[PDB]
């Protein structure tokens, strides 16, 4: 992407917030898809050692 | 007391490392160690390198002024026959004259969007002084040099290896020698951006002359991308569009580097220096 | 049914052998039956030849092709 | 109209075959952000006689109240924010090997 | 004992095996020959292949001792003039 | 993965079974002379 | 046994260029089989580690500890020493570099019990090692500051990279 | 082990192979003893095929002292610096042969667990990937439920 | 092994090729090949005529030892054994394709 | 003659050597050293088996993860890209994932239309054609 070296590896590992709306969902639901988001499990630079999680907000 | 001797002698063994380990000498010069031969250890040089050196040529080339004066002295003391070596001054000034002159037009052929700066810069990298000291110290250039202290300046070092291709300039020819140029001194810039080893100062002042030689409008900086601005992590992309059109994209943990690091995006573009570019090829000519 | 898997050459699993089809051979068999696999030997071009031993070649639709060329069909 | 993947996100992805049906081609071209869909980025952020000279701000905080300070802001926990003892600060490897 | 469950693969697990077993059983059904016609027809290489059993059997015996082994230890003590 | 496609195929469950993917030489040489065979 | 620490003040350097800074001075003193347990000797070694001499003469004058008054006086002659043969200006200007307790040679005496039983009793012994430089006591090593653990937060997140992969 | 050794990833010297090929090898020293059962292999070599081995090699300076010892060893030094020594304390001519034919191909570097079995300075081409790369943007680059003006 | 190389890198490989060290070779297959614009993919395989993959070899090593043990309790069964297997570096020189799509 | 052994330190330092690195009395005292030196090469030989099992877990979730970028599940990417006859292992679409994201947006693609033509086919009884994508290149 011919970003140099330091700001590549922070974009990649970046934390990105997320929305999601309680209204009408199972707990189920909201919990199943935020748990990935919460683990990074997400993105495929995922690796547990890697403090790659991101923010879920639930409204 | 047991009776023995072979336990003891290892044990002996033993207790000397873990005194140089505590201990450990001085550097000596590989000269003074045992198994060396100094006309044996420079006529392999040029077979290690598959070159045709001239053992004339090449023995003058790690003989230094500073070896010659130091060897004066030493006969003076002593009251001790006139020395007749030639030092490596002038062969350095060839080596070093034409390498410039052949790394330029490798790179103004390879990257011909490149100004001369940029590409003089580039040079004043390969010939720099870690460069050259480093591709020397694997050559056994070092362990050759005729030098007046222990390890070798790499200043001293740096014109101790020009004066090696000055030698080999005479020996085999420009069009030889320039293989040897391109096979240790390209290949110094694999992994390595074009900031990296030409440093500026304000990429966006410079991006900016660079669009005026090409009558292009000035760029507008806005912001593409945004995460976690109010946090201490933040993450923008901001994009610079000429009369509406993206041309770079770079991130940062701030807006103002975010806008610089896009800057410097635009600039590796407009020389051709991005990371996708094509490999140097290294193929033999055809 | 330990031994006659050794009789028979089936010791390693997942490895084809060949035997003929006839009434004793069956009849070991016919003990061992839930451990192996029992496929008919196809040979659509005959009987492999003495020029045709180093080309041959089994597939696991039970068909011994004796022309073993390792090229994408022209057709 | 007919398309695999919406392509607006990543790239425009053209699946093809070749005549002989034995080489997949997949033309890919990068697509580039929008003019319209960006925003200007917020540059912006008397009778005065002395001048207001560099003051420090540095407040001195305990163990406690600081490292509830950096739980906050940073979303972590408080245990990542104690010391270690010298076994641990001992065995970490200050010349770690590095890969491109 | 704990009770132990028949999930819905361990079904479908049991029923292929079962359909590899009934197609074994009408490969068993066609035998190429009769058990008169098999008879004797591999009687010879049954017995040759018997035959070479016995001569490796019977072969055992000590290896040639040669007198150019023993007189290679001397070497051990080879030097330089 | 597969195994059970490549079966009614008339292919080999495991692809490394035999095939061009297998089967062929992995390398050969620059100027063009055919490698030795491998020992599988 | 060993008595490597006096053999330290025989050391000679070579004379410093005119061009290098000045070489602070080092005294080495002991006090050898100090009838003193070895870890009560600790924590008066402890307490004067990296005080200055007069500050931590001050200290153990008025400790009430018996090896207070012991290691005042190796102290008190180090600090003479160090003028008188180490060539040192200023017997003020000293601060204590290493100050630890080791185990001495210690003896062995039977102590009685009940019912015909006994115990081993040690009379045990210690010495004292210090060292002395020349020069203003190093300043205390401050906390670390919330600035200090934000850029070190913020410098691990920038060295992690994708592992387990190409 | 892994965890009580140190370890490297995989590298070159100088980009070793990339214009053009240069052996690591750089001396070979040979400690042979006149009299010894120990050196009967090593002089053996030393007969008939250093001669020709050093023809194969002629960037590589090969001593050969011959001195009183209970040990023969083959000291190996290489180009950046690292040098090996072996013992060949009674080995037969092949076992030599094949020992200093493997110290010829080797770089130098330490014999240690390497982490990666490969290694690459450009390991993308169409750009590392970033979360925002499959996001698609929205106009005026509105943020969810974010109402302007 | 399937390998995603480049240009000027390097991979390692875990037996002995018998060739001799600077020697260049070709790689035969190749599974999928990909630019910045364009990607083709194989059936399973391109054609040798469409993607000529190059490498050489630069330095033929031993592993470093390898610990097998194996332990059993109340058994008396312990042993222990070190392996070094064969290594071989391999640095790919240069990937061209040739205009054979038609 | 009377032997006794001269050498036993050194066959206590070949073991003790191993556990420099541990912690407590265990790294200097031969009988615990020697108990805890082989559960750590024994350790160390069977967890060659978990590397290479961890490695392919470790792949199968970061595929799975670019495959909800596209829209695919795990299944459906190995599931199809087999029928297309692209035998690609987890650790190069792994990479491909990470690296090159427009070469596996172009797979899943591939994946996501030989996809739809199973379905396709699944509704038909044979007459119509097959897919341009399911037709499959014979060797012999
Ligand atoms: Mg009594």
């Amino acid at each position: 992407s011919s970003f140099s070296r330091a700001p590549q590896q922070w974009a990649t590992f970046a934390r990105i917030w997320y929305l999601l709306d309680g209204k009408m969902q199972p707990p189920g639901k909201l919990a199943a898809m935020a748990s990935i988001r919460l683990q990074g499990l997400h993105k495929p630079v995922y690796h547990a050692l890697s403090d790659c999680g991101d923010h879920v907000v639930i409204m | 007391v047991k009776k023995g001797f072979r336990a003891a002698f290892r044990f002996q063994k033993e207790l000397e490392r873990q005194r140089l380990l505590r201990c450990p000498p001085p550097p000596v010069r590989r000269s003074e160690k045992p198994n060396w031969d100094y006309h044996a250890e420079i006529q392999a040089f040029g077979h290690r390198l598959q070159e045709n050196f001239s053992l004339d040529l090449l023995k003058t080339a790690f003989v230094n002024s500073c070896y010659i004066k130091s060897e004066e002295a030493k006969r003076q003391q002593l009251g001790i026959v006139l020395l007749n070596l030639k030092s490596n001054q002038e062969l350095s000034e060839q080596g070093t004259s034409f390498s410039q002159t052949c790394l330029t037009q490798f790179l103004e052929d390879e990257y011909p969007d490149m100004p001369t700066e940029g590409i003089k810069n580039l040079v004043d990298f390969l010939t720099g002084e870690e460069v050259v000291c480093h591709v020397a110290r694997n050559l056994a250039v070092e362990q050759l040099t005729l030098s007046e202290e222990f390890p070798v300046p790499p200043a001293v070092l740096q014109q101790t290896f020009f004066a090696v291709i000055g030698a080999l300039l005479q020996s085999s020819g420009p069009e030889r020698t320039a293989l040897f140029i391109r096979d240790f001194l390209i290949t110094q810039m694999t992994g390595k951006e074009l900031f990296e080893m030409w440093k500026i100062i304000n990429p966006m002042g410079l991006l900016v002359e660079e669009l005026k030689k090409r009558n292009v409008s000035a760029p507008e900086s806005r912001l593409t991308r945004q995460s976690g601005g109010t946090t201490a992590l933040p993450l923008y992309f901001v994009g610079l569009y000429c009369d509406k059109k993206l041309i770079a994209e770079g991130p940062g943990e701030t807006v103002l580097v975010a806008e610089e690091e896009a800057a410097r995006v635009a600039l590796r573009k407009l020389y051709g220096f991005t990371e996708n570019r094509r490999p140097w090829n290294y193929s033999k000519p055809k | 049914e330990k031994d006659i898997i050794k009789m028979l050459g089936l010791e390693k699993a997942h490895t084809p052998q060949v035997h003929k089809n006839i009434p004793s051979v069956n009849a070991k068999l016919k003990v061992v039956k839930h451990l192996i696999r029992i496929k008919p030997l196809k040979l659509p071009q005959g009987l492999p030849a003495e020029e045709n031993m180093s080309n041959t070649c089994l597939k696991s639709t039970g068909e011994l092709v004796v022309q073993w060329h390792l090229k994408p069909v022209e057709q | 109209t007919y398309s695999p993947l919406p392509d607006d996100y990543n790239c425009n992805v053209e699946l093809a075959l070749t005549s002989d049906g034995r080489t997949i081609v997949c033309y890919h071209p990068s697509v580039d952000i929008p003019y319209e869909h960006t925003k200007p980025i917020p540059r912006p952020d008397h009778d005065q006689v002395l001048k207001t000279r560099l003051e420090e701000k540095v407040e001195h905080l305990e163990e406690g109240p600081m490292i509830e300070q950096l739980s906050k802001m940073f979303f972590t926990t408080k245990h990542r924010w104690y010391p270690h003892g010298r076994y641990h600060r001992c065995r970490k490897n200050l010349n770690p090997p590095k890969d491109r | 004992r704990r009770p132990r469950f028949v999930s819905l693969r361990a079904k479908q697990n049991m029923i292929r095996r079962l359909e590899i077993e009934a197609e074994n059983h009408y490969w068993l059904s066609m035998p190429y020959m009769t058990r008169e016609q098999e008879r004797g027809h591999a009687a010879v290489r049954r017995r040759e292949a018997f035959e070479a059993i016995k001569a490796a059997a019977t072969s055992k015996f000590p290896p040639h001792r040669f007198i150019a082994d023993q007189l290679d230890h001397l070497n051990v003590t080879k030097k330089w003039s | 993965a597969g195994g059970q496609w490549r079966l009614q195929q008339g292919l080999a469950a495991n692809p490394s079974g035999y095939g061009p993917l297998t089967e062929l030489p992995d390398w050969s040489y620059a100027d063009g002379r055919p490698a030795p065979p491998m020992k599988g | 046994i060993s008595r490597k620490w006096e053999k330290k003040n025989k050391i000679v350097y070579p004379p410093q260029l005119p061009g290098e800074p000045r070489r602070p001075a080092e005294i080495y003193h002991c006090r050898r089989q100090i009838k003193y347990s070895k870890d009560k000797m600790w924590y008066l070694a402890k307490l004067i580690r990296g005080m200055s001499i007069d500050q931590a003469l001050a200290q153990l004058e008025f400790n009430d500890k018996k090896g207070a008054k012991i290691i005042k006086e190796v102290l008190l002659e180090a600090q003479d020493m160090a003028v008188r043969d180490h060539n040192v200006e200023f017997r003020s200007n000293l601060y204590i570099a290493e100050s630890t307790s080791g185990r001495g040679q210690c003896l062995k005496r039977i102590r009685y019990h009940g019912r015909g039983r006994f115990g081993i009793m040690e009379k045990v012994y210690c010495h004292y090692f210090v060292k002395l430089v020349e020069g203003p006591p190093p300043p205390p090593e401050p906390p670390k500051t919330a600035v200090a653990h934000a850029k070190e937060y913020i410098q691990q997140l920038r060295s992690r990279t994708i592992v387990h992969t190409l | 082990t892994a965890r009580g050794t140190p370890s490297r990833f995989l590298a070159s010297v100088l980009h070793n192979g990339l214009g053009r090929y240069v052996q690591q090898l750089q001396r070979l020293s040979f400690s042979v003893s006149r009299d010894g059962a120990s050196s009967r292999g090593a002089r053996e070599f030393v007969e008939r095929e250093v001669i020709d081995f050093a023809r194969r090699n002629p960037g590589v300076v090969i001593y050969v002292n011959s001195r009183p010892c209970c040990v023969p060893r083959v000291v190996a030094e290489y180009l950046n610096g690292a040098v090996r020594e072996e013992s060949i304390h009674c080995k037969s001519v092949e076992e030599i042969s094949t020992l200093v034919q493997k110290l010829a191909d080797q770089s130098g570097l330490d014999v240690i667990r390497i982490r990666k079995p490969f290694h690459t300075d450009n390991p993308s081409i169409q750009g590392q990937w970033h979360p925002f790369t499959n996001k698609p943007t929205t106009f005026r680059g509105l943020r969810p439920r974010e109402v302007q003006d | 092994r399937q390998w995603k190389v480049t240009s000027e890198d390097l991979i390692l490989i875990g037996n002995e090729l018998d060739l001799a060290c600077g020697e260049r070779i070709r790689l035969e297959k190749v599974l999928l090949v990909g630019a910045d614009n364009f990607t083709l993919l194989g059936k399973p395989l391109l054609g040798k005529d469409l993607v000529r993959v190059e490498a050489t070899v630069i330095e033929k090593t031993e592993s470093w030892p390898r610990i097998i043990m194996r332990f059993r309790k109340r058994k008396n069964f312990k042993k222990k054994r070190i392996v070094t297997t064969p290594q071989t570096v391999l640095r790919i020189n240069s990937i061209e394709i040739a205009p054979c799509l038609l | 003659l009377r032997n006794r052994v001269t050498d036993r330190y050194f066959r206590i330092q070949e073991v003790l050597k191993h556990a420099r690195h541990f912690r407590g009395r265990k790294n200097r005292c031969y009988r615990l050293a020697v108990r805890t030196v082989i559960r750590a090469f024994v350790k160390c030989t069977k967890a060659r088996y978990l590397k290479k099992k961890n490695m392919r877990t470790l792949w199968i979730n970061r595929i799975t993860a670019a495959s909800q970028e596209h829209g695919l599940k795990y299944p459906a990417l190995i599931g199809n890209l087999v029928k297309c006859q692209v035998e690609l292992n987890r650790k190069v679409l792994a990479d491909l994932a990470i690296y090159e994201p427009k070469t596996f947006k172009s797979l899943a693609a591939l994946a996501s239309r030989r996809r739809h033509e199973g379905f396709a086919a699944a509704l038909g009884d044979g007459k119509e054609p097959e897919g341009i994508f399911s037709r499959v290149v014979q060797y012999h």
